[PDB]
């Protein structure tokens, strides 16, 4: 079965530099046309560069011919994508995904994806608030962290039913989002709610209790 | 160099409806028009190749049709499992180019928010902020409005708002709505009320606190 691993994703400042790999297996890699595609809210799905089975023709279009450059490593199965003088504007998902042909063609197999972020914010762990008051509803506010993702939890996932957890929303500078969980009106107090919070990208984690003002 | 239109942008149906999906491209493109399904988190799915060719172990009750500008894609008829993100791509010249996108919707019973409001956190008015929540959660359809008034008058500035996906179990919307604002004009005020206006009901569901 086909498979594709992207991997390099990750906060790096306007005009720096990066580059993705993609790790291919499950088929035979110097046979295809290899890609990159990326994805953002607003643009949607957009193609960003193609390179052949042989590794001697490469396309790429306009916005990003010049500054992205792709190759791949037939003895490795390994696709790669250089990006040099990122804009604001390369901020995105990006996929690495195969042809079905040996030279470029429609996209039959995409890989997970991995995230690219350019700003000149810092990395900055977020400051998490307990929210506080049938079946009761209990939220937990996580405001100011930067880049995502952060990854929140009630009672470390023994409570899944009933929560609801909001998309980030891009602040002025850092990320904020909250999440809200509902239990029954018997379990609380009397129970103990706690709301967790990693945000891997400042190694940090914080463990908040709901508890009653 | 090739343009592709696609439409509509969302569309909201019940179970079991034919779903219909249009791609026109500004050139002739021959037959060299695909198809991709994405559901929310995981990357594009292949479902029709050129030559409107079903890829392997799509459902039979998908299919497209089209050769020059005019492409259609559908679905039979509409299973749980379909509601996703549509995408149609030409591969006939370079640049490749997808069409916008068609965000399908699964149309349920209306279902009024339940909501339910959070005067700021001890330790955030500590660090001197002052933030207040307000959850609205499991309704639909998924157009509400929310206004926040501190003490009668209504307030702009400071408010953020986040919507969830359509829920995969109950297909209902919810949403949040924060108003920030400094510790200051926190303490300085005193009755804070959420004002959410929904499909559901004539009267503004309203939800406040005081002090």
């Amino acid at each position: 079965e086909v498979q594709l691993v992207e991997s390099g994703g990750d906060l790096v400042k306007p005009g720096g530099s990066l580059k993705l790999s993609c790790a291919a297996s499950g088929f035979t890699f110097s046979s295809y046309g290899m890609s990159w595609v990326r994805q953002t809210p607003d643009k949607g799905l957009e193609w960003v560069a193609t390179i052949s089975s042989g590794g001697s023709y490469t396309y790429y279009p306009d916005n990003v011919k010049g500054r992205f450059t792709i190759s791949r490593d037939n003895a490795k199965n390994t696709l790669y994508l250089q990006m040099s003088s990122l804009k604001s504007e390369d901020t995105a998902m990006y996929y690495c995904a195969r042809h079905e042909d040996g030279n470029w063609n429609y996209f039959d197999y995409w890989g997970q994806g991995t995230t690219l972020t350019v700003s000149s914010a810092k990395t900055t762990p977020p400051s998490v608030y307990p929210l506080a008051p049938s079946m009761v509803t209990l939220g937990c506010l996580v405001k100011g962290y930067f880049p995502e993702p952060v990854t929140v939890t009630w009672n470390s996932g023994s409570l899944s039913s009933g929560v609801h957890t909001f998309p980030a929303v891009l602040q002025s500078d850092l990320y904020t989002l909250s999440s809200s969980v509902t239990v029954p009106s018997s379990t609380w107090p009397s129970e103990t709610v706690t709301c967790n919070v990693a945000h891997p990208a400042s190694s940090t984690k914080v463990d908040k209790k709901i508890v009653p003002r | 160099e090739t343009t592709v239109t696609q439409s509509p942008a969302s569309l909201s149906v019940a179970i079991g409806e034919k779903v219909t999906i249009r791609c026109i491209t500004s050139t002739d493109i021959d037959d060299d028009m695909n198809w991709y399904q994405q559901k929310p988190g995981e990357p594009p799915k292949f479902f029709i190749s050129e030559g409107n060719t079903l890829r392997p172990g799509v459902p039979s009750r998908f299919s497209s049709s089209g050769y020059g500008t005019d492409f259609v894609f559908t679905i039979e008829n509409m299973l749980s499992e379909d509601v996703a993100d549509y995408y149609c791509l030409q591969s006939d010249t370079l640049p490749l180019t997808f069409g916008s996108g068609t965000k399908l919707e699964i149309k349920r019973a209306d279902a009024a928010p339940t909501v339910s409001i959070f005067p700021p956190s001890s330790e955030q008015l500590t660090s001197g902020g002052a933030s207040v929540v307000c959850f609205l959660n499991n309704f639909y359809p998924k157009d509400i409005n929310v206004k926040w008034k501190i003490d009668g008058s209504e307030r702009q500035n400071g408010v953020l708002n986040s919507w969830t996906d359509q829920d995969s179990k109950d297909s209902t919307y919810s949403m949040s709505s924060t108003l920030t604002l400094t510790k200051d004009e926190y303490e300085r005020h005193n009755s804070y009320t959420c004002e959410a206006t929904h499909k559901t009901s004539t009267s503004p569901i309203v939800k406040s606190f005081n002090r």
